[PDB]
């Protein structure tokens, strides 16, 4: 993909819920640093929801984009309100751009 | 004297399908022009557009509405108050083209409903009937509200609209849609975390933030999150009311209730000084893309 448009999308359509960084900004959506094996959540007194906790799923990047295509649909119940990454361009431009601030 | 009566004749020859070509043509250029005003979409300035046409109605004279559909002409066109919905039109200005047979007013008005679903909000029956009117009847400009008031100019301008206590806490909820701009109403911010997603963050961001207030760089005075919201004083009045306030708590630990009661007032918003027949159809419920497929 393209890594320079995905800074492009981070910032317009989701740094207002999520910081990739290293503290634990937590805005609204938990932080996304090192979001390579995760699975459902992580333990650091963030409130999940039941939704996403339940049969835990790796994060790789072919399911990823299933999750930014339709939220509720790839988890039912999440807490995220985002409307959803309807184009696959701008999906794998978004994607690479998350994987490299992940050190 | 007597009042105005617009009767709604539904358009000759159009069945509940066309209309939903219609919805169909609006829902997708909603996912197609995905980067406007920095990806936020033609979402919430179609709501906001639907509302505008619907607020110049005044129930002592039955004049104004969304049945004249009379946003066509300068007039109204260029109101203060109206300055950036002009996007909205030309979103609407191609639709327009590939069906010349709907009425202004239904478009208009299909156009919020569109969005409102589209943005995973509560489903919004909505009627057809609207009719084309002349220039004579086109409403002078100053009847939608001020941005700096209070909650008393809250309560007595919804009168004009009809509209209860528990109808304007619920319509307000569709404010944490979008974002202010200082080049268009001379506030600026965005009202909330989910710009273009239908939820009632409207009501637990305004008793869950800390509020206070600023000035921007319009020397007006706004509201001001620590988080980055922000809202105009004729909505932080809301709280400043108890009565009010008693339906704001309701809406933010019971978003089910605020959906149920939004659609009622959103289409009662919409439907205000229409006088439709007995032989007029049920209200439609179209289908949204995500329920056909997409
Ligand atoms: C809030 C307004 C918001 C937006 C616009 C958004 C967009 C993108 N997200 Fe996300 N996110 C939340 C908020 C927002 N996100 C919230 C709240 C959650 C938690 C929901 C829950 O069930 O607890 C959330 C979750 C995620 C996840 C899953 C992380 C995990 O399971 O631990 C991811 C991967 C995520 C990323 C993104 C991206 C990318 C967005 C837009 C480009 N958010
Ligand atoms: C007294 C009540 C209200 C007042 C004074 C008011 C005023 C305003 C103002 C000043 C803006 C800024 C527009 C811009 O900067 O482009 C705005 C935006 C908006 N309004 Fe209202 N509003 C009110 C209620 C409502 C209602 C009831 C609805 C819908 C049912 C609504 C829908 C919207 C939306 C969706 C936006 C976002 C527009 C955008 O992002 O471009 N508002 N409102």
């Amino acid at each position: 993909g393209s890594a320079k448009k995905g800074a492009t999308l981070f910032k317009t359509r989701c740094l207002q819920c999520h910081t990739v960084e290293k503290g634990g900004p937590h805005k609204v959506g938990p932080n996304l640093h090192g979001i390579f094996g995760r699975h459902s959540g992580q333990a650091e007194g963030y409130s999940y929801t039941d939704a996403n906790i339940k049969k835990n799923v790796l994060w790789d990047e072919n399911n990823m984009s299933e999750y930014l295509t339709n939220p509720k649909k790839y988890i039912p119940g999440t807490k995220m309100a985002f409307g959803g990454l309807k184009k696959e361009k701008d999906r794998n431009d978004l994607i690479t751009y998350l994987k490299k601030a992940c050190e | 004297t007597t009042p105005l009566v617009h009767v709604a004749s539904v358009e000759k020859g159009r069945s509940y399908e066309d209309f939903q070509k219609v919805y169909n043509a609006i829902a997708l250029k909603l996912r197609e022009d995905d980067e406007y005003d920095n990806y936020i979409g033609y979402g919430p300035v179609l709501v906001r557009l639907a509302w505008h046409i619907s607020g110049t109605w005044d129930k002592h004279d039955n004049t104004g509405g969304s049945y004249g559909g009379t946003y066509r002409f300068k007039k109204e066109f260029n109101d203060p108050s109206n300055a950036g919905l002009q996007n909205g039109f030309k979103f609407l200005e191609p639709i327009h083209k590939e069906f010349p047979w709907i009425s202004s007013g239904d478009l208009f008005s299909l156009g919020g409903v569109t969005a409102v679903q589209e943005m995973q909000g509560p489903k919004i029956p909505w009627r057809c009937g609207r009719v084309d009117t002349p220039e004579d009847t086109t409403p002078d400009n100053g009847r939608l509200p001020d941005a700096d008031k209070d909650a008393g100019y809250v309560r007595t301008f919804f009168q004009r609209l009809n509209m209860n206590d528990r109808e304007v806490v619920a319509l307000m909820g569709a404010h944490a849609l979008g974002k202010t701009h200082l080049k268009n109403s001379g506030y600026e911010g965005p009202y909330g975390a989910a710009n273009n997603v239908f939820t009632n963050e409207f009501y637990l961001n305004l008793l869950n933030e800390d509020w206070k207030l600023e000035k921007n760089d319009a020397n007006n005075e706004q509201w001001d999150s620590k988080s980055g919201y922000m809202m105009h004083p004729t909505d932080y009045s809301l709280i400043q009311d108890p009565k009010y306030l008693s339906i704001v708590k309701e809406y933010a630990n019971d978003q089910d209730k605020f959906f149920k009661d939004f659609s009622k007032a959103f289409e009662k918003l919409l439907e205000n000084g229409i006088t439709f027949p007995k032989d007029a159809p049920s209200p439609f419920i179209f289908k949204t893309l995500e329920e056909q497929g997409l």
